[PDB]
């Protein structure tokens, strides 16, 4: 079925019609605390908000507003949290939300600096010796050591509770070369990625959810999610041809609004799926050949 | 405020 469906749609040039379809099936649900005047300036985009009923609070009394979301495929037995990439005044905000969720990795899918405009704050370290303390949120981040390949990057970070005094090792997966509203560079490289996240157990039902973000944190995060979640459906159902894509990424768009950006996306996603399926199948040889394929030198 | 489509 997904392989065949694939075929159709390239055959018809019909990805433009099937995504704009998606758009117009999705759901819609309140975000009126996103939308407060005092929250104006935790938002990056006004076209970006959570809603109301998946969003994630802060536990503060103060003020409990983060623009993330907890995405909970059911049937995937997976939580991610969508976050949008963090603003010079929410970086203490996000790092409180990694450590109340007890998220073990965050998985981020952009740049600080994109076509010339400021995307992301700079809200991890990028030297050992300048750690960065969060006053907001009593808490202190650390880099304590990366490992840079070709296009993404893993760090180890130290993230403390200066409050409680505890400290925990977060994992920090930096795709470096995924463009705004564009695709990897292969399905293999995007495949490899994905599969050192999952190896490293940063995706346990141990741990708390992983934090994935983006910019916005929907398209290229959309895009991670929706592979990753579509490959465990596989793994789990009687029939792994049964998983619909479009029914996944509905499913996925009931907890954070506009997943996946672009139709090339959404083709891309339907690639990364149909080749990750050969590890789903029994063949777990080709993660080499994703490796090696992907280049990451 | 800026939007992030388009
Ligand atoms: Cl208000
Ligand atoms: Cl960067
Ligand atoms: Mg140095």
């Amino acid at each position: 079925e997904m392989e065949k469906e694939f075929e159709q749609i390239d055959k018809s040039g019909s990805w433009a019609a099937i995504y704009q379809d998606i758009r117009h099936e999705a759901s819609d649900f309140p975000c009126r605390v996103a939308k407060l005047p005092k929250n104006k300036n935790r938002n990056r985009y006004r076209d970006v908000s959570p809603f109301d009923h998946s969003r994630i609070k802060l536990h503060q009394e103060d003020n409990d507003y983060i623009n993330a979301s907890l995405i909970k495929m059911e049937e995937a037995q997976r939580s991610y949290i969508l976050t949008q990439g963090p603003l010079p005044n929410t970086c203490g905000h996000f790092w409180e939300m990694v450590w109340e969720q007890k998220s073990r990795g965050v998985v981020m899918l952009n740049r600080v600096m994109e076509k010339g405009s400021l995307k992301c704050a700079q809200y991890w370290p990028q030297k050992e010796e300048k750690e960065m303390i969060f006053e907001d949120t009593n808490l202190k981040l650390t880099l304590i050591s990366e490992d840079i390949k070709s296009y993404y990057t893993v760090r180890q970070l130290e993230l403390e509770n200066l409050t409680t005094q505890e400290t925990r090792e977060i994992l920090h997966f930096h795709y470096t070369t995924w463009p705004d509203f564009g695709v990897p560079e292969s399905p293999a490289s995007f495949l490899n990625f994905l599969f050192k996240v999952r190896e490293s157990g940063s995706l346990s039902p141990e741990h708390g959810p992983v934090v994935v973000h983006s910019s916005a944190g929907i398209g290229r995060s959309g895009t991670f999610c929706l592979a990753d979640t579509c490959l465990l459906l596989m793994d789990k159902r009687k029939d792994p041809s049964s998983v619909d894509i479009k029914k996944v990424l509905l499913e996925m768009r009931k907890f954070r609004m506009g997943l996946i950006q672009t139709a090339d996306q959404l083709r891309f996603s339907y690639l990364a799926v149909i080749e990750g399926a050969k590890f789903i199948m029994g063949d777990s040889s080709v993660q080499d050949q994703w490796k090696e394929l992907s280049h990451e030198d | 405020g800026p939007l992030y489509d388009e």
